[PDB]
């Protein structure tokens, strides 16, 4: 009984590589992209 | 446009794409507006399922 | 895997984002995107 219980005790901890996955998110409140202005001669680039 | 974005998420990466993910091409065609993918027989299924999510039918707005 | 092997790759086709990862990853990249995601208020100046 006890070499039950140690054995079907050391192989439970050992029960409990990765495939890629390309993801698609929808902003619905944003923009994503850099925004332009200028200022009379210089640009401004805001990430 | 669609050939330069997924190009760049192809770039470099060695990463195990199901061999690798980094030796995927992705050659736009446009003289019959269409995508040429080369890779394995899991890597062109992956790519397809994808290109089915990006394209849908845009809407109008008018600007006064 | 590791933090630097995440491509993130804009799609303004579309307005969104195009995340390659493990399934792990991606979904960890989509908890922080609803929480940038918020709408805005008008001010007006006068």
């Amino acid at each position: 009984y006890v070499d039950m219980v140690v054995n079907a005790a050391t192989m439970m901890d050992k029960q409990n590589l990765g495939r890629q996955k390309i993801g698609v998110m929808r902003l619905n409140n944003t923009f994503v992209g850099d925004r332009t202005y200028n200022l009379r001669d210089q640009k401004m680039v805001i990430p | 446009g669609i050939a330069t974005a997924i190009e760049r998420l192809l770039q470099g990466e060695e990463q195990p794409l199901g061999a690798a993910a980094g030796n995927i091409k992705i050659v736009a065609y446009p003289d019959t507006n269409s995508l040429l993918v080369k890779g394995t027989a899991e890597q062109v299924h992956f790519i397809e399922m994808l290109v089915k999510a990006l394209d849908v039918a845009k809407r109008h707005v008018e600007l006064s």
